[PDB]
């Protein structure tokens, strides 16, 4: 029982909301959304 | 004619011209060009601001032009592309 | 066709397209132009319908070309040379200016910050310290790491999404390979 | 095709080859009668369209700001009836189809449809007004597939 103990365990097992669309291309082509 | 838009940074002058462009997109979407003048490094990012309309969601009679840019189309329009041109090497 | 020679060439076609008389031309980002591009401007502003210059300035003249030591030293005397051609072609101009402030309404130091800059003697900040941080590093590993968890800090506790951060560099060769 | 050679918009090389009879064979058509008979028409008219990242991708979401799709119209023209989105293609079809052109038709149509459904949206966003009709002009063979 430490104090940080919580803290420390919500941290560790965060994960970004918009993880998925982070690599995800902002300009895309015509052409590459039919690929 | 001409409008000399002046402010600190921070003064609002380009969202104020994000926002007029996109009312005139609203007002006439086939209406007289509109060209967006811009550094080539601040292209794309106006291109996505004005993009971002609920009202219409893109643009057509108004696009984001760099100087370079700018030449490709009207030389486009105007002639002269034909010759071949040099890299800096 | 020498790789500087498009806006040259741009130029002398801009009063030869018909595309371009009707249009509306909005120029902003810029600090100054070079005299090529000056040439495309002020044939925009005699073959286009209309055309606005935004300029980030405090209260340019036209007059006369600003002071060296002047914070506004490039826009202004940008401004005097635009205003200049546009007088000189007897455009009809129309001047506006945002003496509010927009970006900073929400934060008080930046807009303190940004109103105080050139200031001479400043004026001292009394207010809380919250939005604006000087932070000290061992090295330029330790920067980077701690503004690492700084980012981590304001996506995980103070709803900022990863585009909402800028990092910027004078010499971004210093730290690009590490960042 | 020397004005255009002239004023260098096509160099030379380009304007040795060229099938004028092609060219001109378009316009004999009834879409491209519509096209010179119409009230309004524009040409090479570039788009930019924002589409919510979920329809390209799935698991995204509405905060998730939109992908920027971009493309070039070809061609857009008004009659008293509405407004018709025109494409050409320099798409090989009378040399290897069983059926010709019957063949190609079906495969044609499937190998612009996403094409045409991106621009169908962008002009339909965009401007909000529906298009009534989208042609494919195909050099070769003169055909016109409709969509
Ligand atoms: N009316 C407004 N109210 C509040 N914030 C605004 C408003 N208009 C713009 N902003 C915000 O202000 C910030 C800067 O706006 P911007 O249009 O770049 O001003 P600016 O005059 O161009 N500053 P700068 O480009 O540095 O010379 C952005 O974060 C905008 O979202
Ligand atoms: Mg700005």
């Amino acid at each position: 029982s430490f104090a940080f103990d919580e803290k420390a365990r919500e941290q560790l097992s965060w994960t970004y909301p918009h993880q998925e669309v982070t690599q995800i291309r902002t300009k895309q082509s015509v052409s590459e959304i039919k690929r | 004619g001409a409008e000399f838009l002046v402010g600190r940074s921070g003064s609002g002058k380009t969202k104020l011209i994000i926002n007029s462009i996109q009312d005139e997109l609203r007002r006439a979407p086939f209406g007289k060009p509109i060209i967006f003048l811009v550094p080539d490094q601040m292209t794309f990012l106006m291109e996505y601001e004005l993009a971002k309309t609920p009202d219409m969601g893109g643009m057509i009679r108004a696009q984001v032009f760099s100087f370079s840019r700018l030449a490709w189309r009207v030389l486009q329009h105007t002639g002269g592309m034909s010759r071949p041109f040099l890299t800096s090497t | 066709l020498h790789s500087e020679d498009y806006l040259t060439l741009l130029a002398e076609h801009i009063p030869l397209a018909e595309d371009i008389k009707g249009a509306h031309i909005y120029v902003d980002g810029f600090y100054q132009f070079t005299p090529q591009e000056f040439r495309v401007l002020e044939q925009l502003m005699v073959h286009a319908e209309h055309i606005t210059f935004s300029l980030t300035a405090d209260k340019p003249s036209y007059e006369r070309e600003p002071h060296e030591l002047e914070l506004f030293r490039m826009t202004g005397k940008t401004y005097y040379r635009l205003h200049q051609k546009a007088k000189e072609l007897n455009l009809d101009i129309t001047y506006k200016e945002l003496s509010g402030t927009e970006r900073h309404t929400k934060t008080p130091e930046l807009a303190h910050l940004e109103a105080q800059y050139e200031a001479r003697p400043a004026i001292p900040y009394a207010e809380k310290q919250e939005a604006l941080t000087v932070m000290q590093a061992a090295n330029r590993r330790a920067e980077l790491e701690g503004i690492a968890r700084e980012i981590h800090a304001l996506v995980r506790e103070k709803g900022y999404r990863y585009k909402d951060v800028a990092i910027l560099a004078r010499q971004p060769e210093d730290y690009k390979d590490m960042v | 095709v020397h004005r255009l050679y002239e004023k260098e918009l096509l160099t030379e090389e380009q304007k040795d080859a060229i099938d004028i009879e092609e060219i001109v064979q378009f316009f004999h058509t009834e879409i491209g009668g519509q096209l010179i008979g119409a009230k309004w028409k524009d040409r090479e008219i570039p788009f930019s369209l924002a589409l919510p990242a979920k329809e390209i991708y799935p698991d995204a979401h509405e905060a998730d700001e939109p992908l920027l799709v971009q493309g070039i119209i070809d061609c857009l023209y008004e009659t008293e009836d509405g407004l018709y989105l025109l494409a050409y293609k320099s798409d090989r079809i009378e040399g290897k189809f069983q059926h010709g052109f019957e063949g190609a038709a079906p495969i044609l149509k499937k190998r612009y449809e996403t094409q045409i459904q991106l621009y169908t949206k962008a002009v339909e966003q965009i401007a909000k007004t529906k298009v009534k009709g989208c042609a494919l002009y195909f050099f070769d063979g003169g055909h016109i597939l409709t969509l």
